This record gives structure tokens, sequence and C-alpha cells, in this order.
């Protein structure tokens, strides 16, 4: 248990937020992490190696809670089965650039998580189902992070957030896809679509996102195409947190940091999930009610330090 | 075309914008309209109402609290029935409150009969006028209007024709 998760439907009448957490979910391929010169020179087989990961992820619904539970059912087992697809693979490929790779496998599984959710590839629920898992209006964002004892692998798509806490400074790894951001508005207003300043930036006037899990109804407009970034480990490493528009739409990056660090240091100093980043998830779920947040909050706090 | 010259012309003062969006369904007129004159039950084919809420029976003059679904721009909307003709199938409302940005939005909805596919069918046709609200122009309201009606007769089609073989 490294990790600690706060959630609360807030001042709003339903829950449609939803989190993951899925220790040793899957094992990486140290090819994916490491050189073959690199582990060579210890007489290991980067090939053969594996690394057991961690999952942590948010999944802000909207339209709906069936979106942000079927993410949170489904992303874990499809990345564990592509990371073993592609650890038999690269044993075949010889030294590449690995980021390619683990863009290729995140964008993969959250397209295929996707098709799922909008019914145009058939899953199984051990039998078979084809017809979409909910209304077309239903969506959900997906924050999630992959941790290892070496790297960070985020993936990214909509507009909750990760933000690394590093040397007692904040580290964004995650950038909220605003329908307004130059790319993003370019992308939408050159495939046919248009954004619409209406209480917010807002595709067609609606959804105040341009990535996002299903709402097929605004296809191909809203896709659900993550950013990823890889982020090797370092010992000036504090904690990383997860969360959903419900914590940063109310409190910063900066203060997140300063407020996280801070918690830890005193459970620690005065003494399932960790205890410690158990009550930094609490404090702030707590700290964004304190704000003013009439949104779901959803929280995790993963400890990187030993 | 010829219905809309009839029924669905509207005299947009300049500081408004109207407009209409039409959907062929494949089901029967009083199938559709069974479904579209239930003013107190918008989410039975309104894909982003979450609840209704109106009191006594419908009738001209009837008010109806809607909430909507989350990933919209507003959260709830108070709309009064207008107009309600059951010989002609013809049914107005008028936004009369909520936390939203169409203010004066009026809108008339027609249903016309029709043979789709040599079998019986049903026009849906959903005009509008409203206020152009402050920093957006007519075509953003427009596109953003259209965008939601569209969305609204999709899923009354699909509503319909699940009750129809
Ligand atoms: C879904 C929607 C989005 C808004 O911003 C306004 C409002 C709250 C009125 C709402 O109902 C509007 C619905 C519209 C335009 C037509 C309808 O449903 O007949
Ligand atoms: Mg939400
Ligand atoms: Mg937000
Ligand atoms: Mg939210």
């Amino acid at each position: 248990p490294v990790w600690g998760c706060a959630s609360t439907r807030g001042r709003s009448a339903e829950m449609e937020d939803a989190s993951a957490a899925v220790p040793r979910f899957a094992d990486v391929p140290v090819r994916l992490l490491a050189s073959r010169r690199d582990l060579d020179a210890l007489g290991l087989d980067a090939d053969a190696l594996r690394l057991p990961a961690h999952l942590f992820g948010v999944f802000d619904g909207h339209g709906g809670a069936e979106v942000a539970n079927y993410c949170r059912e489904r992303i874990h087992v499809v990345l564990s089965a592509a990371l073993a697809r592609l650890g038999k693979n690269l044993g075949e490929m010889g030294e590449v650039d690995m980021k390619e790779h683990w863009d290729d496998v995140f964008t993969k599984c959250f397209q295929r998580v996707d098709d799922e959710v909008s019914g145009r590839v058939t899953r199984v629920v051990n039998e078979v189902r084809s017809e979409p898992v909910t209304a077309e209006n239903v969506g959900s964002t997906a924050v999630v992070a992959l941790v290892c004892s070496s790297h960070v692998v985020v993936a990214n798509c909509g507009d909750s957030r990760i933000v690394l806490c590093r040397g007692k400074e904040p580290v964004a790894l995650s950038i909220d896809h605003k329908p307004d951001r130059k790319d993003e508005r370019a992308r939408i207003e050159a495939q046919g679509g248009k954004v619409i300043q209406w209480n917010g930036y807002r595709v067609f006037g609606m959804l105040a996102m341009s990535r996002s899990i299903g709402d097929r109804y605004l296809k191909p407009f809203v896709i659900p195409k993550p950013e990823v970034m890889v982020v090797p480990r370092a010992k000036d490493d504090d904690c990383l947190i997860l969360a959903s528009d419900g914590l940063w739409d109310v409190v910063s990056n900066e203060e997140a940091c300063k407020v996280a660090r801070r918690q830890i240091l005193l459970w620690h100093k005065n003494n399932s999930t960790d205890p410690a980043a158990q009550a930094a998830a609490d404090y702030l779920m707590r700290l964004a009610l304190k704000k003013g947040s009439e949104d779901n909050i959803t929280v995790i706090v993963v400890d990187l330090k030993p | 075309t010829e219905y809309v010259r009839r029924f669905h012309r509207h005299e947009p003062r300049d500081h408004q914008c109207s407009s209409a969006v039409a959907k062929h369904i494949k089901a029967p007129v009083h199938l559709v309209w069974s479904l579209v004159r239930r003013f107190d039950q918008p989410q039975l084919f309104k894909p982003f109402v979450s609840r209704c809420e109106m009191k006594g029976n419908i009738e001209i003059g009837s008010v109806r609290e809607v909430n909507v679904k989350s990933g919209l721009p507003a959260t709830r909307s108070t709309e009064r029935l207008e107009l309600l003709d059951d010989n002609e199938h013809i049914l107005s409302v008028r936004f009369v409150g909520g936390d939203h940005r169409l203010k004066n939005y009026s809108s008339i909805l027609t249903v016309h009969p029709e043979v789709i596919d040599g079998r019986p069918g049903t026009l849906v046709i959903e005009s509008f006028v409203v206020d152009v609200p402050e920093g957006n122009t007519k075509d953003e309201t427009c596109y953003f209007v259209e965008a939601l009606l569209k969305c609204n007769l999709k899923s009354l089609a699909e509503v319909s024709e699940r009750l129809v073989v």
C-alpha cells in the first residue's frame, strides 16, 4: 500500500467521478525502461526481465457515471494485456525509441476502451456484447498514471490533471485538454467543428473539453487520444497527485504540492491504502470543499519516497 | 419546406436569431406525437434531461422545471407550455427561466406524416427564435441550439423507431 484515495459526491446531487488503484496490475517489459546495452553490463537480458507496476486512475464522468465506471473496470485490464503483447514484440525489435511505444500502448488502450463504450467493437463479459455501453452523450475524463520503481508514465485525456511534486516544487505531468488550447481549437475547427465561448470555451458550445472517453455525439471533434509523458523517477521526488477538475478548479498545483508534502511529513512525524497518503488525499478533498467546489471531487496521492 | 412557411416562420428582431432543424423518423405519426405531446415527461426522448418536475395536469400555461445532465454549459431550465394542438400535431414552448443563456427562447415543433422506404413515417420539424447573448454572434447561437436540437431529434427517432417494427 503506497497510496491514498479520497472521493466525495460533493455539493453535486449524483456521483459521476470514479477512480482506480490496481497494485501490481501488470508487469512492464524492462526494454521500455532501460536499454539492452545498459542491462548487458550487468549480465541481465532486458528482453526477459519484468518490472511489476501499479496503476492509478481518475475518471471524471459527465452525462452519467457509466463511462467513468467502465474506464475504472477496463483500462487496467486492457493495458495489462497490451503490455504483455508489447513485452513479446519488443524482444524482436532491437534498440528503438521506447517513448513511441509508450504512446502506442496507451493510445491503443484508450482508443480500445472508447470503442467498447461506443459499441464499435465486441467485448467480453464472461459471452460477448456489441451494443454501446451507454447513451451517446455520456463520457468521462481519464487520467492514468503507471508507477514503477524507475518511471512514472502518464496518459491524460480530458480536464483531469496529475501533478508531480519534486524537490518542493510542482511539475505538471498533464496539460488539460481545454478546447480553447491552440492545438485543440485548431484541430477541431480544421475538422469543421466550432469552439464557442458559452460559459467557458466548449465544443459546439456544449462540452468544455476536447478529448474524452465516450461522447460519441461529438465525434470526431472529441477524441480519446491521450497525451503521454514518460518521467524517470528521482530520489528527490516527493509524491504524485491525480484528481478531477473538482480540485484543480479551486486549488492550484503549488498549493496542492505544498499541502501534500506537509501532510505526509506530519503523519510520519506523528506515528488497503497508506495512512499518510490517505491523510493527504482526505485533506486535499476537504480543502477543495472548503474552497467552495461544487463538482464531484476525486483525489489520489501516491507516495514516491521509500 | 411547405410546412416551414405555414408553421415555422419567425420574425426574429435584430438582436435575435431564428432557425430550424428536421428529422425523418421511421415510425407512425401517432406514436411520435404520443411521445412529444407528454409535456410533463420530456426526458422520454430528450437525452440531456436528468429530471423534470411539473405540477398539476398539462394545460396551456403549464410550467415544468427541467434539470439537465452534466457536460453542458447550464444545469436547469424553466419552460412554459404555449401551444399543444393535437389535431395539427403542434407543440410550442417558451423558456421562462433557468441558469442558461437562452433568454426569450421560443420553439415550435410539428409532426407531419411521411412515407419512408414505402412505409409509414414521420417528418419532425423544430424551429426556434432566441436572443443572442452578450459576447456571441448569431452564428454561434445557432450552431449551439442546432447541435442541441439535433441531439433531441435523433434521440426522439431512436425512441420512436424502437417502438415500431
Ligand atoms: C440541453 C440544454 C442546454 C442549455 O444550455 C440550455 C438549456 C438548459 C435550456 C437546455 O435544455 C437547452 C435545451 C434546448 C436548446 C432545446 C431543448 O432541449 O428543447
Ligand atoms: Mg463530471
Ligand atoms: Mg473543469
Ligand atoms: Mg467534473
